[PDB]
């Protein structure tokens, strides 16, 4: 709710926060975020497929 | 070699590896079959046409 800008600059330049992690068996939350690296639009616009 | 980085992760150091690989030798045999009795042909003179 920061505005679109903000929101589109809060998309692209970090996590917004909290995906899935990488190459486990089950999906934990990444804490380090040392070496993923992802973009999500459906936490950008709240909607599923 | 290996990328430096800047965020807080545990960098590899200056890693080698060594590997070998190891030769194989092939034998291969046929065997052909000569008669007694041209060998000792050949091992004689000829003075008959």
């Amino acid at each position: 709710n920061r505005g679109l800008y903000n929101m589109v600059n809060e998309y692209s330049q970090r996590l917004g926060g909290h995906p899935a992690t990488s190459n486990t068996e089950v999906q934990f939350v990444v804490i380090a975020g040392t070496d993923v690296f992802l973009e999500q639009p459906c936490s950008f616009l709240q909607e599923a497929f | 070699p290996t990328i430096a980085h800047g965020d807080g992760r545990r960098p590899s150091k200056q890693r080698t590896f060594i590997v070998v690989k190891n030769c194989h030798k092939h034998h291969i045999s046929t065997e052909m079959e000569l008669s007694m009795l041209d060998l000792e042909i050949l091992h004689s003179i000829p003075e008959t046409p």
